[PDB]
């Protein structure tokens, strides 16, 4: 139909919209019944990237459609159109291991630079914030970034800082996000390997945001986590040793602080229960 | 203010509505909705398993196209060995077991290579005993657990290094007694099935704190009588499997307070739909539906087949491949 | 802890009157904002049609707790929260604001009161001060003789309509929300994680 046209202007226009703005925050669905005449379902405000709903239905399986018959060789694409059609599908589904799969290829053949898939990412979990294949993916873009070939390098610590921060945005946008904080997680012990400063930076900046939610287990399982890491790295950057007991009678304190205040929340009851463990075992 | 948990209604159904949920997993799909199919079919042959081994337990897999699945499988079989989750998609080690647990209750696994199939999920295994999803390297115990559920059904688990494996599932065992997807995770009820489930098969449940483990998942019950997977989720349906199944493993599935779980499995109905949701009064789908009927079996609901709590397969379907692991006493 | 709306309502005999609102719609998806604002209008007015005169009630939804408070003289205050936020300190921000607020503006204005007509600027400036708890001023003047747990609950907001009244009905007949809104409500397509 006239689809095979609508939805083929609309995979540029995307692309196009992050050529006209590179700094783009989120990406979100526009309730829309039906097509405005001449206008692209693709809208452009401030900082935000709208997809009209009524395009969804059309634009989606075209693209779905069109990654596999490139799969299965049914197809040719250009690495351009591949990146283009890869791109706008995993906006729209970033489930689809398949998709992250062609573009690990890309980037490991020297097609795609890493860096373009990191922001893609990134703007894929703020409509999936919680999507399991998306964190996947950048694990193993991460860990193509360390093979390239003690405090690890300054680029290093850029972008450890930088998944920090997609990792809290994900943790505020669904309560008790396990992957975005398993995520977070995984990154210190392979991008900092357990930096002793590191973690202390993650503990003090995190005690504000674990306040603001406190039914959020998985936020103050991480606090846990850095804790139980601070103890196996300490068997200026000396100071956590009389720290370390210091450290723990502040987290129990600040637990029951909480406890004290929001009566209920059995995460605050498990955090202090699991500080315990910790304070027993010396 | 109350704790975060839902609130079963009186006019919530509390009666088993056994043949509107065949019905309903017999009319998924029916609907020539293009949108749905692609957004799913990244995962559509573990949903073709979900729907499956539902219908059997409900003894109604008659009503499956078994010859057209059986094609679907076949052609999802790669070079490698590996199974895809669909036609065109890439082989995943979840997909794999999905395919081979599919085969099972057909009996038919030899319409796919199953030497190939045991030589894929062998080099997926790292020297520190853990497993891939695929060749692009994600560490998750779901994965150990996938790895030697699909060898056990193929009768090949000592084709990988097994106490390499078994010591790296332990490796991922916290304080609390639960299991995280990594070493260092936060305590997952569905991991924990994972790891239970492995270590039944690896013949290593004497290494698990049955009385430590089972007090974990059995906090994950709530007032409304529904299961959770972590500290203050709300209730779901499908915990209802991850947790129950656990504790039939582990030999604490009595100390679970059958009537109350029952009542909010059954309260997740749809009366006029048919299938299960993950709370009462929510879209139901097949996945929910599977390990709703599959938790009330545990429980002890007469008129559906009992389920095996390591492979979520019928009991008798485990019985004719002779691949049945001994669980706590 | 976090707190999306708090308005000031007048319950007539005739019809529920919105006299000023304060929202904080920011922790939603951008282009969803707009509908979600609306949606606490029209609930926070359908709670005052079902609220008595001098009672004070929580309806709970999911991941969504609403706290009114109708005072003897009509004078409804509703304020939206979290399950997270405590109902105590919400009705403590709802009864200070219906306080100074027969103060600044007079009892006549009520009946006939508009966001454009009434002059009441301290709306804004509460709900960003009362977000944390820990930040808050502690009236213990207020909480003395706040409480008396005959805070009625209620587990939907379907116990407050009638037998047969359905919700749906409600929705896509009322005047304040917009006619995306409406679709928004019905296109809601039931959440979908954890498959
Ligand atoms: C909300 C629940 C989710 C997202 C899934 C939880 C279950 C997990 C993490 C375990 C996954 C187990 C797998 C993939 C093994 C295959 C499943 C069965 C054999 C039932
Ligand atoms: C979690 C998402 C689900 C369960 C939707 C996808 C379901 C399928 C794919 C199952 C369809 C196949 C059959 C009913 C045989």
């Amino acid at each position: 139909e006239e689809v095979a046209v609508l939805v083929q202007r609309v995979v540029k226009d995307i692309t196009n919209a992050f050529r006209r703005n590179p700094h783009i925050d989120e990406i979100g669905l526009i309730p829309c019944p039906e097509a405005r005449y001449n206008r692209s379902p693709i809208v452009l405000v401030e900082n935000k990237l709208g997809v009209e709903s009524w395009c969804v239905k059309f634009l989606l399986p075209y693209v779905h459609n069109k990654l596999l018959l490139y799969r299965t060789r049914k197809q040719w694409l250009n690495r351009d159109e591949l990146i283009d059609v890869t791109c706008t599908l995993l906006l729209l589904n970033p489930d689809f291991t398949t998709a992250w799969n062609v573009r690990k290829e890309l980037i490991l053949s020297g097609t795609l630079n890493p860096i373009k898939d990191l922001h893609l990412g990134k703007l894929a979990l703020t409509k999936f914030p919680k999507s399991p294949e998306t964190w996947i993916h950048r694990r193993w873009v991460l860990q193509q970034l360390i093979q390239e070939t003690t405090i690890p390098t300054e680029r290093a610590q850029r972008l450890i800082q930088e998944e920090m921060e997609v990792c809290g945005e994900a943790a505020g946008r669904y309560p008790s996000n396990y992957n975005a904080w398993s995520h977070r997680i995984w990154v210190l012990q392979h991008l900092a390997k357990l930096d002793v400063k590191i973690l202390l930076d993650e503990l003090s900046s995190t005690k504000h945001w674990a306040s603001m939610h406190v039914s959020d287990h998985s936020g103050f399982h991480y606090r846990q986590f850095l804790l139980k890491s601070l103890i196996s790295q300490t068997v200026s950057t000396e100071e956590p040793r009389i720290n370390l007991p210091h450290l723990l009678e502040e987290e129990v304190e600040f637990s029951t602080d909480l406890i004290d205040s929001y009566p209920g929340h059995e995460t605050l009851w498990c955090h202090r229960r699991h500080i315990f463990y910790l304070q027993h075992h010396l | 203010t109350p704790q975060k948990d839902v609130i079963i209604k009186s006019d919530a159904p509390d009666t088993l509505l056994l043949e509107k949920h065949a019905d309903y997993i017999a009319s998924y799909g029916s609907k020539k909705d293009d949108y749905e199919y692609c957004m799913s079919e990244y995962l559509r042959m573990s949903g073709i398993y979900w729907g499956l081994t539902v219908m059997d337990l409900m003894g109604q897999l008659h009503r499956m196209n078994r010859e057209e699945i059986l094609a679907f499988i076949k052609s999802c079989q790669h070079e490698c060995g590996g199974i895809s989750a669909s036609i065109g998609h890439d082989p995943h080690l979840l997909y794999t077991l999905s395919a081979v647990q599919i085969l099972t209750l057909y009996d038919s696994i030899n319409v796919i290579d199953v030497n190939k199939v045991v030589e894929y999920v062998k080099g997926l295994q790292k020297e520190d005993g853990s497993f891939a999803g695929d060749i692009w390297g994600e560490i998750d115990t779901r994965f150990s657990f996938c790895a030697v559920a699909t060898l056990a059904l193929l009768g090949k688990l000592d084709a990988i290094n097994v106490e390499k494996a078994i010591e790296f599932v332990l490796s991922c065992m916290n304080f609390d007694g639960g299991f995280g997807c990594r070493p260092g995770s936060e305590s997952h009820a569905g991991q924990i099935y994972c790891c239970t489930g492995f270590l039944a098969i690896t013949s290593q449940l004497h290494q698990v704190n049955s009385d430590l483990l089972g007090w974990w998942l059995c906090e994950r019950q709530l007032p409304s009588g529904g299961l959770n997977g972590r500290p203050e989720k709300l209730p779901d349906v499908c915990y209802s499997w991850w947790v129950l199944a656990s504790l039939k493993i582990i030999g604490r599935l009595h100390w679970i307070d059958r009537e109350k779980l029952r009542n909010f499995i059954l309260a997740c109905q749809d009366e006029e739909t048919g299938g299960f949701a993950d709370r009462p009064g929510d879209m139901v789908d097949p996945f929910h539906t599977l390990f709703g009927i599959a938790g009330l079996s545990l429980l002890g609901e007469e008129q559906i087949k009992p389920v095996n709590p390591v492979f979520c397969m019928p009991e008798e379907v485990l019985q004719r491949v002779n691949v049945q692991p001994e669980l706590v006493s | 802890m976090k707190l999306y709306s708090l308005s000031v309502l007048y319950k007539g005999e005739a019809k529920v009157v919105l006299l000023k609102a304060a929202y904080d719609v920011s922790s939603f998806s951008f282009f969803q904002r707009s509908s979600v604002q609306e949606f606490m209008t029209f609930t926070s007015q359908l709670i005052v049609e079902r609220s008595s005169k001098g009672t004070r009630a929580s309806v709970k939804e999911q991941d969504y707790l609403c706290h009114v408070y109708v005072r003897n003289d009509s004078l409804a205050g509703v304020v939206i929260a979290d399950n997270e936020y405590p109902s105590r300190v919400a009705f403590t921000l709802l009864e200070k604001v219906l306080d100074e607020f027969s103060k600044q503006v007079d009892r006549i204005d009520w009946p006939v009161g508009s966001p454009a007509t009434i002059h009441y600027p301290a709306l804004d400036g509460h709900l960003s001060r009362y977000q944390n708890p820990r930040e808050a001023d502690p009236m213990t003047k207020v909480q003395a003789e706040l409480d008396e747990t005959k805070i009625i609950l209620h587990n939907t907001m379907e116990s407050l309509l009638e037998r047969g009244e359905k919700l749906d009905d409600l929705v896509s007949k009322s005047e304040v929300l917009g006619t995306q809104s409406k679709a928004f409500y019905k296109t809601a397509r039931k959440q979908n994680s954890c498959c």
